[PDB]
RNA sequence: CGCAGGUGCAGAUCUUGGUGGUAGUAGCAAAUAUUCAAACGAGAACUUUGAAGGCCGAAGUGGAGAAGGGUUCCAUGUGA
RNA sequence: UCUGGCAUGUUGGAACAAUGUAGGUAAGGGAAGUCGGCAAGCCGGAUCCGUAACUUCGGGAUAAGGAUUGGCUCUAAGGG
């Protein structure tokens, strides 16, 4: 199966932890992107402008502590790129991140 | 024109050159010196790697103030780096030399660079500016680069 | 010309090199004296340091100030599951030291134990002792042991046992086992030999190798902290305020004359993870481990006579940095070297003990399992939830269950 | 492909700032081929070309 | 064979030119800050467009002039 | 902060060692440091009280010392 998507919780609060007040908002979206690669194997990512809106929301330093995120692997034979497959993250607004599972997602 | 060796037999090789190239003499030669000896593609892997970091390049002769990496150690060193502009440049010759080679009807599986090497090209002259009303040189130091790619199998 | 205040030299040229310790293992550098009057023991073990607590005790010294009162002191708990014995090792006295002679390994050793003798375990074919293994049961190869183990009788004067620790029991990340050789000591050749063969492949618990209220040795690498300046390092006079260029320095690194600077000059370089031995270290207890007795878990580790709180060695929350102690521990007056999960060895004393503060028996009122994770104030849990009372999330769920 | 001489046409025809013109990022290239004030002025009128709300 | 010299260099902190080691070293650290996507393109951290997050905060990082500069102004193209 | 303007001031990525530059904090002492309180720190606005020696009678004077200060709901007075 290589068309697939899924549902995540993204702990960016962990993945930030440390970092300058200046970066923080930046290092977590490459957090964002190492997470893709790792989750669907493909080192093309792109993350829609509506999650880099969730991520900057609060400013470049108090970065929300958790994002909930759908990544969708789909063909780049659209593009005919050397890489033929891509991930696409975008953002999925949520009341409360209490009990919430990786999930797959079908339509 | 004149090459600094001369092939084995002209008939089984394939020659490739360039001049005033700017890249550094000093990060080439030692990029070239890696190279040397190796098979065509296992020389094309190996320039692709030296882009993505993932070998390096052992700085043996111009080595002061070269950092030390573990990718080092696959060629009997300490001092090693990642020099992509020149791994480009070698990149750009390989695949001149493989268009010769294929012009001239040799196979390329079997193509071993059996000679190459780097020398330095004019310098090119700007300035920097150096306090109380001094100007210093700040120049360049490109390189002329020679390879022989022999058919050996 | 000549100092003008003498003040005493900072620091000890006796831990001169001042280098990262090229082991991460501690090493016993000299073992115990034999003597072939004592009964066959052990010399060492090694354990894990999972933290530090402090206990309440009474006091028996009868001219202080203290005693028969009440004092509170901090402990270290070093867990230490068993070892297993997986070879001997004999060595012969020589004009130019002593040189390993023949050494003998068990016939089966755990994958564990295998761990050890590679880089990576991963990638390997754990090919490791798969021939010397077919020597215990071939005839013509249980020969050879036997004139081996004889040779060894008639030619070694020191007789050491492989013994590497099991991390399976341990909450670690790391499953590589920790091996060590540990002399044996009293009785004769002969008789350290028969000892060493028939507990082959076996396990000695760290209630064979020590006992209660005895002064021990501890070995370990110290805390790593990197590159420091000669103020952190070697603990040297800050310079005033308006110096220029630097502050945190020596200002004087030597005289003319010399024209070289000495190795007696503090300089900046690593600090921590240094090979140290400290000697004094009494047991103050030595833990059970949990085991499993009538279908129920045992977890009274660290129930004195005086409190019967049925609770275990670990705090509330469990030990920061190290998971909860389920095995054997040892618990140590004082503090010891190296990190967290920090393997420690523990050797006997080489020294007589006579004192009185080396002799005193000490008897544990108290042992605090307050969390550590901050300012922790309950002992147990059931203690937190009958003072506390019952809370939203236990209504919450009652809710939910009905 | 650039556009700062249309940015910099709208911005004088609107008579606002050039952080106030607004260019349709998918008609770039019926934009760029616009390099006369009315041209500018056509676009102003079919909406490629917009003058955005004060903040 | 004779005749005549502006006739022999290791030095002169010598003169002019050229070149090393240093050295792939010092350094490219004053004034808070960038991110996502797309377009053109052989090639994009740096160009342009859009969307975010920030700054100058009207004695401005704004809009115009005097001296001085002299085509630096504007469009198109190139990328030595 | 708005109108207007900009892309962090001739580069970026990763890490967070020593020494440094710049900014802070510190138990108990409180200048014992040092040539020297250098540096830093204390005080700081406004309202209501209260202000010494000395004096060229002008001052010294914000001398020194003390109290108040938020939010909300009212009341009284002050005009065309």
């Amino acid at each position: 199966n290589e068309v697939v998507t899924r549902e995540y919780t993204i702990n960016i609060h962990k993945r930030i932890h440390g970092v300058g007040f200046k970066k923080r908002a930046p290092r977590a979206l490459k957090e964002i992107r190492k997470f893709a690669m790792k989750e669907m194997g493909t080192p093309d990512v792109r993350i829609d402008t509506r999650l880099n809106k969730a991520v900057w929301a609060k400013g470049i330093r108090n970065v929300p502590y958790r994002i909930r995120v759908r990544l969708s692997r789909k063909r780049n034979e659209d593009e005919d790129s050397p890489n033929k497959l891509y991930t696409l993250v975008t953002y999925v607004p949520v009341t409360t991140f209490k009990n919430l599972q990786t999930v797959n997602v079908d339509e | 024109v004149r090459y600094s060796l001369d092939p084995e037999n002209p008939t089984k090789s394939c020659k490739s050159r360039g001049s005033n190239l700017r890249v550094h003499f000093k990060n080439t030669r030692e990029t070239a010196q890696a190279i040397k000896g190796m098979h065509i593609r296992k020389a094309t892997k190996y320039l692709k790697d030296v882009t993505l970091k993932k070998q390096c390049v052992p700085f043996r002769r111009y080595n002061g103030g070269v950092g030390r990496c573990a990718q080092a150690k696959q060629w009997g060193w300490t001092q090693g780096r990642w020099p992509k502009k020149s791994a480009e440049f070698l990149l750009h010759m390989l695949k001149n030399a493989e268009s010769n080679a294929e012009l001239k009807g040799l196979d390329v599986d079997s193509l071993v660079i059996e000679h190459i090497q780097v020398n330095k090209a004019p310098k090119m002259r700007r300035r920097t500016y150096r306090a109380h009303g001094r100007i210093n040189p700040y120049m360049s130091s490109p390189c002329h680069i020679e390879m022989i790619l022999t058919e050996k199998e | 010309s000549h100092r003008k205040f003498s003040a005493p030299r900072h620091g000890s040229l006796g831990f001169l090199p001042r280098k990262r310790s090229s082991r991460h293992r501690g090493k016993v550098k000299s073992f115990p004296k034999d003597d072939a009057s004592k009964p066959v023991h052990l010399t060492a073990f090694l354990g894990y340091k999972a933290g530090m607590t402090h206990i309440v005790r009474e006091v028996d010294r009868p001219g202080s100030k203290v005693n028969k009162k009440e004092v509170v002191e901090a402990v270290t708990i070093v867990e230490t599951p068993p070892m297993v014995v997986v070879g001997i090792v004999g060595y012969v006295e020589t004009p130019r030291g002593l040189r390993t002679f023949k050494t003998v390994f068990a016939e089966h050793i755990s994958d564990e134990c295998k761990r050890r003798f590679y880089k990576n375990w991963h990638k390997s074919k754990k090919k490791a002792f798969t021939k010397y293994c077919k020597k215990w049961q071939d005839d013509t190869g249980k020969k050879q042991l036997e004139k081996d183990f004889n040779s060894m009788k008639k030619y070694c004067q020191v007789i050491r046992i492989i013994a590497h620790t099991q991390m399976r029991l341990l909450p670690l990340r790391q499953k590589k086992a920790h091996l060590m050789e540990i002399q044996v000591n009293g009785g004769t050749v002969a008789e350290k030999l028969d000892w060493a063969r028939e507990r082959l492949e076996q396990q000695v618990p760290v209630n064979q190798v020590f006992g209660q209220d005895e002064m021990i040795d501890v070995i370990g690498v110290t805390k790593g902290k990197g590159y420091k300046g000669v103020t952190s390092r070697w603990h040297t006079k800050k310079l005033p305020r308006k110096t220029h260029r630097g502050l945190r320095k020596v200002a004087c690194i030597g005289a003319w004359h010399p024209a070289r600077v000495a190795f007696s000059v503090a300089r900046a370089g690593q600090k921590g993870y240094h090979h140290r031995t400290e000697i004094n270290k009494k047991i103050y207890k030595i833990g059970q481990g949990y085991l499993i007795k009538d279908g129920k878990l045992i977890k009274n580790n660290a129930s004195t006579d005086y409190d019967l709180s049925d609770k275990s060695i670990n705090p509330l929350g469990g030990f920061v940095h190290y998971g909860e102690v389920t095995n054997d521990f040892i618990m140590l007056k004082g503090c010891v070297v190296g990190t967290k999960k920090r393997v420690l060895t523990l050797r006997k004393s080489l020294l007589v003990q006579t004192k009185r503060r080396a002799l005193e028996k000490i008897d544990l009122k108290f042992i605090d399992t307050t969390s550590k994770f901050g300012h922790g104030r309950f002992q147990t849990m059931e203690e937190k939830k009958a003072f506390m009372g019952p809370l939203k999330k236990d209504r919450i769920a009652k809710e939910e269950g009905a | 492909s650039m556009l700062r001489l249309q940015k910099r046409l709208a911005s004088s025809v609107l008579r606002c700032g050039k952080k106030k013109v607004w260019l349709d990022p998918n008609e770039t290239n019926e934009i760029a081929n616009a390099n006369s004030r009315q041209q500018i002025r056509k676009l102003i009128k079919d909406g490629l070309i917009i003058r955005k709300p004060v903040t």
